């Protein structure tokens, strides 16, 4: 009867449906949960909005062409302007959350291509200028549009639409895909929670992320706990006559969200 | 046997013996059995 | 320009509405706290944690009245520029009356469970500010400024770690008889 | 290839497995799920019974990060202090901003994980030499003082700061060695090897693990006054982790490092993957 | 030991202190409470932010002069731009809440004056043009600044600072104090939950309001459940030499707040 | 913020304290008495439960003057 | 365990565990309760 390909996820007033899934990854076999008293430090009663923030938010879609190199989003940064979650993020000095990420990309049984969907905890990026330069806030907190690696990649060496937000401007991150933007190799990214969207097999990837950090709760605007990466390993191959592109959509839903230290809105650069 | 007040002074802790790779090798939601079809 | 008793006196002006009374960042190892007993002992240690006790005592005439709003602003947003901004964080509305002292608490609001005592750090516990909630009304035949006295102490939850030398004492030559 | 059998408390490496013809196919799977099925040799070939005779103790994180590694090499001098306006630039004393990222060997081992919690065992070795004219070699005593953040920094080699009334410090002979333990001293529950966050000073924006790495400094000095000759003293600091706990394994470093704290690599760097002499079919 | 004059109210991260109170009114002897299942209609799981919205918010202070006629605030309108409460108000189509209102005004034992602090449920206002004209949204939803009745009052007939927001402009409410802006008499306002701030006795008034409505939950941007009114009955009399004015401050704290029907931000006139 | 609880011989740093509306006002006092009232955060804000996990051994006079 | 005749030779005494700030924080004659009015 039931299969691992057909799944339904319901969070708040939103529901995700999939008929071509490949099971679902729960990071380190840990489901998200609220902060227990035994691990708490901050004495303030936390705020748990529940269904008003723990729901699915769909980001802007991306276009996967043969020249694509990859995309990168940072959480909770990617959701900073998303409904009540974003608002709570700016009014509180502290917060913690888990997530359920859902990456979508459908095609036909004539298409070829493979996407690596990986979640990297504490993904500290390298600077484009190299040596002893630090990445400026703007580039390290790109928002819902994320970072397009195709602006200056490693694999075939291209410069798609940009080089960065405007162009190669002081403080941008090194966009070499093969080096994971941090001096390690792409092939080893599999040590982190991941799934593949192999067009011949599945059309979605689902990863549930618990709160991962060395502190019980943390500043949400100054720290990005995880980084979501979508990278084309096997290039996109469309059938004869078809458009050489395919859309990719990302939908994220915060889970077990807690907020603390409420004051006025946060002052961030840009 | 006992000549140090702080625990940081002691030597190595020794082997854990509780090494389970599951959380890294099989962090999937639905139970995947070896031998059964990966995806029904 | 020099150390004086006036350094401890917070001025309070009559008939002013929304204005600020005082303000300060919460670097307990520097600023206005450096020379207090708490600040002095805290400087012998590298890490701190816990809640602070901030008290305010009114010293104006018995026949005067006032309402003030004390605010504690956690880090992330700068110091409040107006009462509306301050009122959004942790605060206490104090009504001056028979009981002369208000004891506001600065609750431990932090992600990391310990903070550095070092003032040369990027961020502290946050900000502290006081505003006229109503205004100071002086009785007839009375004029001028009245004063507030502020106090600081640690709550029972306070923690101190890693002993270190303080930068509040020094010498160039050994002292003799 | 299951894990338990009675004789000698022996774990079996492989079970006796014969021919197969079934609908249960363990060697077929779907890697898109993100899982690695525990396929053993008995799943694809006929196997005999063998025992492990192995516990895997040397690969325990306690052992892996549990040996002394050089984390710093500094240099101090003993010479005439008269006329000098900067004792630190003259090397009469020197301070080390404590971190385990300066020397690459240990750095790469630590960076295999995201968070690590452990106690530290330090060993400091001091050696001397006299590059110039000397009639003899003098016995010297070195003082290593821990200056936590917030504590006054030494400005001169004979400052008042060297009284070390509250700062912990060690005194030992040059040629000899120093050793002490340090309990886990992080503000958080574990140290961060990486940090995807920044800080604000109203002046400059700092990004990375540098934001959290705010340990103190180690000030070194020769306690003795000057002799007729100049003495060069090299100080080597070694670190050994004890009672180790590690979290979130990572992709190992592939490219050379460029600076402390940053994950930057040099531009115009050599390829890290070996290129074949022949083609993809070569052996 | 304890007295009715000295009270402390703690909501969330805010605390109110008073040493010159006159007990406290709990509207119709009913403390606020969450909506029980038995009375529910909307099937959506409601969101209860708790401490992030159920806290004290202080509005802009008013100046009480001898020519003052009164002030009027509408809830939840008065808090529409207040922190996380305001945000939730705009993102949800439904919501319900109780309140604890705290009006402040201190003086000396030489001053005279009396303020009526009253809470009026469903305070439908009358139009300035009279006849068959309706009050325009802007004037009926004034925000945290409220409505100043001294712009065109009933008692001594003045025109303080304005006539309305700009001036007597089509759609303004009739500002006759003696007629409660609705054709009834001021003296009868005492049938509604109220307290007096009699300068010789007390300097604060406190009223706790439960959710009052004929529906279990309602639209917060299109409906104002209660109206808070502060009216000078006995005029302000200051001692010889003193400034003929006194500040009045209003602090309101939402209680047992629930939100439902989350979508994008609401579109309201102005 | 009281001092004793059963689990692990743990001392509580702060107790769970909700909204208040009382005639018992712990945050008002008189400093002219020369006393410092032991006011905790649970006396002025809503608090959750937390544990000390701390004995205060490094601030003992034995340690302070013991190096 | 025991190799010194004088008590001054032994190491540190260890924590007191009986730390009560009362004699410094509340050295008042009449009992002052938190919550009760400071002065009646
Ligand atoms: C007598 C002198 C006493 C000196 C005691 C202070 C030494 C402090 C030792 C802390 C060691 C650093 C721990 C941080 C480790 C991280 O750098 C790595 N996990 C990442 O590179």
């Amino acid at each position: 009867g039931y299969s691992d390909r057909v799944q339904q996820i319901t969070l708040g007033n939103s529901t995700i449906t999939t008929q071509e899934a490949a099971n679902a990854v729960v990071c380190y076999a840990e489901w998200p949960e609220y902060l227990p008293d035994v691990d708490a430090s901050d004495v303030n009663k936390t705020s748990k909005p529940d269904t008003s923030v723990c729901r699915f938010y769909t980001l802007d879609s991306k276009t996967w062409t043969t020249g694509s190199k990859g995309w990168c989003w940072k959480l909770p940064d990617a959701l900073k302007d998303m409904g009540v979650f974003g608002q709570n993020m700016f009014f509180h000095s502290l917060g913690r959350s888990g997530y359920t990420v859902h990456v979508q990309c459908n095609a036909t049984k004539f298409h070829s291509g493979c996407l690596l969907v990986v979640v990297i905890p504490e993904h500290q990026l390298a600077s484009h200028e190299g040596g002893n330069v630090s990445v400026k806030y703007t580039f390290t907190h790109p928002g819902e549009r994320g970072i397009d690696l195709s602006s200056a990649a490693d694999t075939i060496g291209p410069g798609r639409a940009f080089y960065t937000t405007k162009n190669n401007e002081v403080g941008g991150p090194v966009k070499d895909v093969i080096y994971n933007m941090n001096g390690t190799l792409l092939g080893n990214l599999l040590i982190f929670p991941h799934q593949f969207i192999n067009l011949r097999t599945n059309n979605t990837a689902t990863i549930v992320i618990p709160y991962i950090n060395s502190v019980p709760i943390d500043s949400m605007t100054r720290h990005n706990n995880v980084s979501l990466m979508v990278i084309p390993i096997a290039p996109l191959t469309v059938p004869t006559g078809a458009t050489p592109s395919l859309p990719i959509t990302v939908t994220i839903a915060p889970m077990c969200t807690e907020f603390s230290g409420i004051r006025s809105k946060s002052i961030v650069p840009q | 046997i006992n000549y140090y007040k702080d625990a940081a002074s002691t030597s190595s802790a020794g082997q854990s013996l509780s090494m389970d790779p599951s959380k890294f090798t099989e962090p999937v939601k639905d139970l995947m059995l070896k031998g059964a079809p990966a995806l029904n | 320009t020099k150390d004086e008793v006036n350094s401890y006196l917070i001025p309070l002006n009559a008939n002013r509405q929304n204005e600020q009374v005082f303000g300060t960042n919460l670097f307990i190892g520097d600023g206005v706290f450096k020379t207090t007993l708490l600040g002095e002992i805290v400087q012998y240690y590298t890490h701190w944690s816990g809640s602070l006790r901030f008290s305010l005592m009114y010293t104006g005439p018995a026949l005067s009245s006032a309402k003030l709003i004390l605010a504690y602003t956690p880090p992330g947003a700068r110091g409040p520029q107006d009462r509306r901004e301050a009122m959004l964080g942790t605060h206490v509305v104090w009504d001056i009356g028979l009981q002369s002292t208000i004891v506001m608490t600065i609750p431990w609001t932090s992600g990391v469970q310990f903070r550095y005592t070092d003032p040369d750090t990027y961020t502290s516990a946050g900000f502290l500010s006081c505003w006229y909630q109503t205004s100071l009304i002086l009785p007839p035949e009375t004029t001028g400024q009245v004063y507030l006295l502020s106090f600081i102490s640690a709550c029972p939850d306070f923690k101190l770690r890693l002993m270190k030398d303080t930068q509040t004492i020094s010498q160039t030559v050994a002292l003799t008889e | 290839e299951e894990v338990i059998v009675e004789k000698t408390k022996q774990t079996v490496a492989s079970i006796s497995s014969g021919p197969k013809h079934t609908q249960k196919v363990p060697i077929l799977t779907a890697n898109e799920t993100g899982a690695t099925m525990p396929v053993l040799p008995s799943d694809s070939i006929e196997t005999r019974t063998t025992y492990m005779h192995f516990n895997g103790s040397e690969t325990d994180v306690e052992c892996f990060l549990g040996r002394a590694a050089c984390v710093h090499v500094t240099e101090i001098q003993n010479k005439d202090a008269t006329g000098i306006d900067n004792h630190r630039e003259a090397k009469l004393f020197n301070d080390w901003k404590i971190n385990l990222s300066s020397l690459v060997q240990l750095r790469k081992k630590l960076e295999l994980f995201t968070y690590v919690r452990f106690d530290s065992e330090y060993t400091i070795l001091a050696t001397a030499s006299q590059p110039d004219s000397a009639n003899y070699s003098s016995n010297l005593v070195v003082q290593a003082m821990y200056v936590p953040p917030g504590a006054p920094n030494p400005k001169e080699w004979d400052d008042y700061t060297w009284q070390s009334a509250s700062n912990p410090s060690v005194f030992f002979k040059v040629g000899d060695t120093s050793r002490f333990s340090v309990p886990y001293v992080g503000l958080a529950s574990a140290y961060n090897c990486f940090y995807d966050g920044y800080s604000h000073d109203d002046a400059e924006t700092q990004y990375g693990i540098t934001v959290l790495n705010h340990m103190g400094s180690m000030a070194f000095r020769i306690v003795n006054e000057h002799d007729e000759h100049k003495t060069l003293v090299k100080i080597r600091v070694y670190h050994r982790a004890k009672h180790v706990e590690a979290w979130i394994p990572r992709a190992p470093r592939a490219l050379p490092y460029t600076s402390i704290g940053r994950t930057n690599y040099p531009k115009n760097t050599e390829p890290v993957i070996k290129k074949r002499k022949g083609d993809i079919k070569s052996y």
